[PDB]
DNA sequence: ATCGGATGTATATATCTGACACGTGCCTGGAGACTAGGGAGTAATCCCCTTGGCGGTTAAAACGCGGGGGACAGCGCGTACGTGCGTTTAAGCGGTGCTAGAGCTGTCTACGACCAATTGAGCGGCCTCGGCACCGGGATTCTCGA
DNA sequence: TCGAGAATCCCGGTGCCGAGGCCGCTCAATTGGTCGTAGACAGCTCTAGCACCGCTTAAACGCACGTACGCGCTGTCCCCCGCGTTTTAACCGCCAAGGGGATTACTCCCTAGTCTCCAGGCACGTGTCAGATATATACATCCGAT
């Protein structure tokens, strides 16, 4: 009778019980289905794995090891589809893309 | 000496690569701690919550700062004039 | 609290410091009429901010605005600001 | 006292995907702000989408409609093959 | 008779039982059965009880002295018959066939009412837009002594005219079309309309058509159809029909329904149908075509029972199987299956023998245009869709024959010039193709002799009249109607639904001018 | 088939502000949207007003916390007023 | 005894039972109080009076005594904290406010 | 020859005329109109329309139906910040 | 000589009697077809309502006469009267759209 | 077109400090029975959709043309910005002390959930009669060329 | 510059359709009673926010000088508006028959919620060490004047 967790059961990593309770105890519906926790916590952790992938990747750029808020803005930044995601959000400590528009530029 | 224009190209590639907050803690601090009393008399503020304040302050002014930049541009000029930060915030929706 | 109330306070977001921000959103050349512009729009926005953030405090019956009531408010304004909890 | 989180999932993906790097305290916030408001606007655009049907209940068909109408074009559909792969693998075995 | 003092009978300055109780007095003179909707609507209608709890010859021998040249005996017939109409306070439905002469009876029968009971209107007369001009040239012809206009043009012009003669009272007929009817019926509801004539009452069927909602809001003394074919697929048509005639008598649809069609008696049969004979017999006329004509021969129809096509088999097995949102599609395959898109092979298109043989019917249609083509002959094809008729034009490129085409998007200009250059003595214009729908009635096509009926129609009367194109009065040497069908397909299903419809009609209507 | 609207009720909040005024269908409609709008708005402030305090009832602090927030200035007060003005009236009859 | 709606006992006339009712099932929290449905009655009732007053005037400027969808939008844009609260919704069939630039305008 | 292959129907998005631009111009209350914008306007009316309607098109697909409702479209306006009274 | 209207004081009296209306200023057919023509390109088969249709409609109007008052102002900021797609463009990336 | 300066840009080296690994408790997720009600499957049904064709009105839409005025470019100029240098001044930091008040624990009671009966409120169906849309025509106003 | 000439507003008349009562019924409010259990209030505690204070030194302020850029003026095309044909497509009214989605109404199963236990995964507290600053220093490279 030995446990094994659902997220082991899914192949996951994300947690699919604390997942289950968070959306009983958030107050979205009378009854939870069993596989709506599972395919909630496999595309949160398919997003953090897509952004965190960039940043890796900006960080190795900016030969850096570990990552910090500038390398997770110049990644959402610079892939479109999560700065089309992320458009109405403020990054602490991120910044701005470097970005002079051509009229400025001496001749 | 050099020539109007290319210090502030620089300043602009300066601050563009840098992450920090540009404007000074104490008076913004300040600032903040003043407008609050006309709400709510004998308040206190946690430092997260006066530099939360801080950097949504900065960001919003960032990012008006370049719509009124592309206003300028798109009149013919390289010089913001508070008509461009008018007809930003106008266009925007929030005037 | 009773720590000698100030006033013109936004005098103190400075020429300078409006300047680095315009230089941070790219802009080259800046006309003298823009700092009290600048500074109007900046109280506003702090205005409307910390009115929410306020509210929320005051609902929760405390006496210290918590950062945690900030990003509510600015979430609520439809600003979400990320790296300060929620 | 005992603030839950997911730095430990988060971290775990991490040292998978660059089994080399490493993470700051602030970007790890930032993650977790980041999953949380995900969580936060996929739950609510499923409880909508129930409450539209007459449903009384949140099962991985409303989870995937509220993923596709939320996530932007390639985002969407990888994520909906990811979940879709999850929730088979879980129901055999 | 004045403008100014006719305005005192036309404009209307101001439980009709008056002559509602004449009505019935001459009209139970017949069956009893007459009475039954009464006593249907009493129960159901109780203000029209109040009458049944209760309860001039003149043959007019020769033909009207007061219309110019003679008039045909069998017309006479029509006319006096119409005279017994009038002097009952009923009202009836002439439906002699197309061609026969009937806008001549009316106007004649207009003449009696004018100056032998002397009624100077006013008359309204309704009609297709494209006969309304036929219709004036027989007023001022037969009877010149009498004022009408057609009220047509633009907004400007018809408001003109109302003003200088409608509402002036200066006139005796007011012909218009039938969207004029809708289109002014404010400045026309008031002139209170002695009689309303209603040429090619096909129009005339549905009880919720805007045309019929008008017409029954309009106050007129008495009512009069013209209509070469009646009933054309329904029974419900023929009552509403005769509903339009005298809503006092014929008010309950579901009664005449259930009474023959909702409710076939489950005897042997004909009892029913006797009783329709004796209930229409006084209602409605109809004359035999050939009974007085001779000259046009009859047609010999044929049936060419076609099989199908490798390609056709296998597009017609692909629709059945389950873009496409319609049973018609089957009939667009069986018809011809370039109609639909990727049939055709490769996206460079030819126009050699590849269309002939992949089509099942088009084969035996080439096969007969050319035995006619070698023997002098013409056709006339009338196939049921416009956009197939596309293909068939393009394959009379391929083969070398001569068009002259009228779809319905042709201009009328380009429909008249057509007619003139085909109809025009000997001509190069071998097939005339044609949309069985379309034109109306006015085209003449008798110099030709052959006709085949490409496709079939839902109601056969749309068939019949197309048929007639040709075998109307003119063309006097033969009549071949060459309809194709395609078997073990939905064809034959609409061919059998046709034939039943015009076996219907054939027992109601084709029974009664045999005693007429 | 019944479906509900607050179409009597704003007939008769009309009919007391504007005694002679009608209102056609369009109208109607649009300010039943309106209120549902508005109803939707101040639910869900209060709902995550009271998550935020890990309360689990919602009640007249919340609501109005609610108007406070979402109603604009000089609308606000009045609005308040009114609230408790029935609240108390309620709750002493 | 006998029955007295909690609208009359609160002196309104919007359904407060009605109102208590969609509380309820609207998945907003496990319980409802007894005078949030009479608070929140209350401030509809507020709106929709004030919102139907403006109404009722721009009808009445106009000659006419029923409001339709365009005195609807010209009552809602021509006041500022009502246009605030209404920024991101468009009435069907109501229109513009009459505005000419002034630079437009003939010399 | 060759009349089978009929018609292009040269575009619906050509269906949004001139002066129809003209007029949503009127109101909007632009004096003179370059004869630039009907294509940018055209364009940017497909990508409003496209981002609606695909929306629209995942509410019906969720409800199981097969035809788009007034509803549907109101709920896709409200998900793009676009809310519509008098719809429902 | 026929007597004639200067330019721009037609455009004025149209700007007025259109500020004025409250109907659709597109055609109805049109904008049903290129409503169906978009959709079914992200999946065959479906049918709309005349209501649906018209709702989305109304949105689309609104949307372009809104966009058209913003166009208007960046022409004018711009010391100008014409609207040019350089105007549509600042005031679309502006908004936030594009 | 070449030199002389000023400003990043790599390249080494010391210093922290804050990620990262490890050990410890406990609260929460999993296993297992039991149950009821939500939702799925079936079946009537029925009204509105579909496709292909027809006929007619009537405004809009498309096109052509003239001509005016507005955009666009070029030129001058005279401020109003940028750049740089001294001179103060206030932020930023480190340190300390105090106390308000966030945050946690325990009791218990008032108040919301739940359930059974009862019954008025509100919703669907039906009908009618005024409010508003439409149509002359007359008067008034506004523009444009003398 | 005043007098055409056009467009718009303002009066009457129709007329028609939808708003606004009126009625029946049925189904959610309402009332009364019972029962947990959230939250309200007291009490404690320990944390972090506030208030001074001294020192350093970078940033802000004030002022000069001198370009370059914003703004005004002047021409010149050209392109868009106003107006008169003329062409066509939207918009009604129709036909002919299906059947296909949408919507109740009903039955039943199977999958959720609800309990009771009980291990074990995750949160917290600690203790390194190596990644990222924080100085220096030589080199490359633009920039502005020659
Ligand atoms: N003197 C006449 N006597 C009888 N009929 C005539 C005389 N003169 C002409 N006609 C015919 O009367 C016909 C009227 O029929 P028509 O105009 O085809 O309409 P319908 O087919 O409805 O009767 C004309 O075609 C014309 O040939
Ligand atoms: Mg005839």
């Amino acid at each position: 009778a030995k446990a094994k967790t659902r997220s082991s059961r899914a192949g996951l990593q994300f947690p699919v019980g604390r997942v289950h309770r968070l959306l009983r105890k958030g107050n979205y519906a009378e009854r939870v289905g069993a596989g709506a926790p599972v395919y909630l916590a496999a595309v949160l952790e398919y997003l953090t794995a897509e952004i965190l992938e960039l940043a890796g990747n900006a960080a190795r750029d900016n030969k850096k090891t570990r990552i910090i808020p500038r390398h997770l803005q110049l990644a959402v930044r610079n892939d479109e589809e999560l700065n089309k995601l992320l458009g109405r959000v403020t990054i602490a400590q991120g910044g701005v893309l470097p970005n002079i528009q051509s009229v400025l530029l001496p001749k | 000496r050099y020539r109007p224009g290319t210090v502030a190209l620089r300043e602009i590639r300066r601050y563009q690569k840098s992450t920090e907050l540009l404007i000074r803690k104490l008076p913004f601090q300040r600032l903040v701690r003043e407008i609050a009393q006309d709400f709510k008399t004998d308040l206190r503020f946690q430092s997260s919550a006066v530099m939360a304040l801080q950097e949504a302050s900065e960001a919003y002014l960032v990012a008006l700062f370049e719509d009124t930049n592309l206003c300028a541009i798109h009149a013919k000029r390289v010089t913001i004039m508070p008509k461009d930060i008018q007809l930003a915030r106008r266009i925007r929706g929030e005037r | 609290r009773h720590r000698k109330v100030l006033r013109d306070n936004i005098q103190g977001i400075t020429k300078p410091a409006i300047r680095r921000l315009a230089r941070r959103g790219g802009v080259k050349r800046i006309s003298g009429l823009i700092y009290e512009e600048t500074r109007g729009v900046l109280k506003v926005f702090l205005e409307n901010v910390i009115r929410d953030a306020v509210t929320y405090t005051e609902h929760a019956k405390r006496k210290t605005v918590t950062a945690m009531d900030v990003v509510y408010a600015l979430k609520r304004q439809g600003r979400t600001l990320y790296g300060f909890g929620g | 006292t005992r603030k839950e989180s997911y730095a430990i999932y988060v971290y775990k993906v991490l040292k998978q995907v660059h089994p080399d790097t490493g993470i700051s305290s602030k970007a790890m916030s930032i993650m977790n702000s980041f999953v949380n408001d995900v969580f936060e606007r996929i739950a609510g655009e499923a409880s909508r989408l129930a409450h539209y049907n007459k449903r009384s209940t949140i099962t991985s068909r409303e989870i995937q409609t509220a993923v596709r109408l939320l996530l932007p074009g390639e985002l969407a559909k990888h994520a909906v093959s990811e979940g879709t792969k999850a929730v088979t693998k879980y129901t055999s075995a | 008779h004045d403008p100014e003092s006719n305005k005192k009978r036309y404009l209307l300055k101001d439980f009709d039982l008056e002559g509602t109780t004449k009505r019935f007095e001459h009209l139970l003179s017949l069956s009893g059965l007459f009475k039954h909707f009464i006593e249907s609507k009493a129960a159901k209608d109780p203000k029209f009880r109040q009458v049944l709890d209760v309860l001039i010859e003149f043959q007019f021998r020769e033909s009207p002295a007061y219309v110019n040249g003679q008039l045909r005996p069998y017309q006479i017939q029509g006319v006096n018959w119409l005279v017994s109409l009038h002097k009952n306070k009923i009202a009836g439905i002439l439906a002699d066939e197309m061609g026969l002469g009937k806008t001549l009876q009316t106007i004649s029968f207009l003449g009696y009412l004018r100056y032998i009971e002397k009624i100077p209107g006013p008359f309204l007369v309704i009609a297709p837009k494209s006969t309304l001009n036929n219709w004036l040239r027989e007023i001022n012809r037969w009877t010149p002594d009498v004022n009408a206009f057609i009220l047509q043009g633009d907004k400007e012009e018809r408001a003109e005219l109302i003003q200088k003669k409608l509402l002036g009272c200066d006139f005796d007929v007011v012909i218009a079309s039938y969207e004029i009817i809708i289109r002014e019926k404010s400045p026309l509801k008031k002139i209170n309309w002695e009689y309303i004539i209603i040429d090619e009452a096909h129009r005339i069927k549905n009880e919720e058509s805007m045309l019929s909602q008008v017409l029954r809001e309009f106050t007129s003394r008495n009512r009069l159809l013209i209509t070469g074919t009646p009933l054309q697929n329904n029974l419900h048509e023929l009552w509403a029909l005769l509903n339009f005639l005298l809503p006092d008598i014929f008010s309950d649809a579901q009664d005449f329904d259930d009474w023959f069609s909702s409710e076939s008696t489950e005897e042997d049969q004909d009892k029913i149908v006797k009783q329709l004979h004796t209930v229409l017999q006084p209602f409605l006329l109809r004359r035999i075509k050939s009974d007085v004509e001779t000259s046009l021969l009859p047609k010999k129809e044929l049936n060419l029972y076609v099989g199908m096509s490798s390609m056709q088999k296998k597009w017609y097995k692909k629709i059945l199987e389950k873009l496409l949102n319609i049973m018609m599609q089957l009939r667009k395959c069986c018809n011809h299956p370039y109609l639909f898109d990727g049939a055709e092979p490769g996206p460079p298109y030819t126009t050699d023998e590849h269309l002939v043989y992949n089509a099942a019917k088009l084969q035996v249609l080439d096969k007969l245009l050319k035995k006619l083509k070698e023997e002098g002959s013409r056709v006339l094809i009338f196939s049921q869709m416009s956009r197939l008729l596309d293909i068939l034009e393009d394959y009379c490129y391929f083969r070398n024959y001569e068009y002259c085409r009228i779809d319905g998007s042709t201009a009328h200009e380009d429909r008249i010039q057509a007619i003139d250059d085909y109809n025009a003595p000997d001509s190069k214009k071998f097939v005339f193709l044609l949309t069985t729908r379309a034109g109306g009635l006015g085209i003449n096509l008798t110099s030709a002799d052959v006709v085949v009926l490409y496709d079939s129609d839902w109601n056969p009367q749309a068939d019949l009249q197309a048929m007639d194109r040709a075998h109307r009065i003119g063309q006097k040497k033969q009549v071949k109607v060459f309809r194709l069908v395609t078997d073990n397909s939905v064809e034959e299903k609409i061919l059998e639904r046709a034939t039943q419809k015009l076996r219907l009609d054939q027992l109601v209507i084709q029974q009664n001018r045999t005693s007429l």
